[PDB]
């Protein structure tokens, strides 16, 4: 619950601007550095909008972009990328103010788990995804 | 199309993650 929390929802609520720099873990602290210049890099090819209204577009279009991502194959760059949209799709829910960020949140939290987790740790888990956002 | 652009979301993500979690370098090499 907080393998998740230190690698995903900390830079999400970042991001979304709950909460501030320092309130995050010095993990999060370091990891964030790739994920930031993770979305600076995919800013600068595409712009990415929403057209969120309801839970139920959530869950779908979500999933499909991220199963898609790892339909093939896995590495801790993908994660780096399903982290960073999860964060974009949540910070659409931000500004739209229709209170929606806590199931962005939740839906990725869980397709994380279910999915990526086994993976990951399979992978050198934590330590790793450090190890990939210093190289 | 909304596949579509489900599909190409996920294909920015996934080249960008690659090009990191490999050592991909640009293709072009301008030799002074």
């Amino acid at each position: 619950h907080n393998i998740i929390n230190e690698i995903l929802v900390g830079y999400i609520k970042y991001y979304i601007n709950d909460i501030s720099e320092h309130e995050l873990s010095p993990y999060q602290q370091q990891i964030k550095k790739i994920l930031t210049y993770y979305d600076e890099c995919l800013n600068k090819q595409v712009t990415i909008t929403f057209s969120l209204t309801s839970v139920q577009e959530i869950k779908t279009q979500f999933t499909g972009v991220v199963t898609e991502l790892f339909k093939d194959l896995i590495n801790w760059g993908r994660i780096c990328g399903f982290i960073v949209f999860s964060a974009k799709m949540a910070k659409y829910c931000k500004d739209a103010n229709n209170h929606l960020e806590s199931t962005v949140i939740t839906t990725a939290y869980n397709f994380m788990k279910h999915n990526l987790l086994p993976w990951m740790i399979s992978h050198g888990g934590q330590e790793e995804f450090l190890a990939f956002s210093l190289h | 199309s909304q596949e579509a652009v489900i599909r190409d979301i996920a294909r920015h993500l996934a080249r960008i993650g690659d090009r990191m979690e490999y050592g991909i370098r640009p293709g072009l090499v301008d030799s002074l």
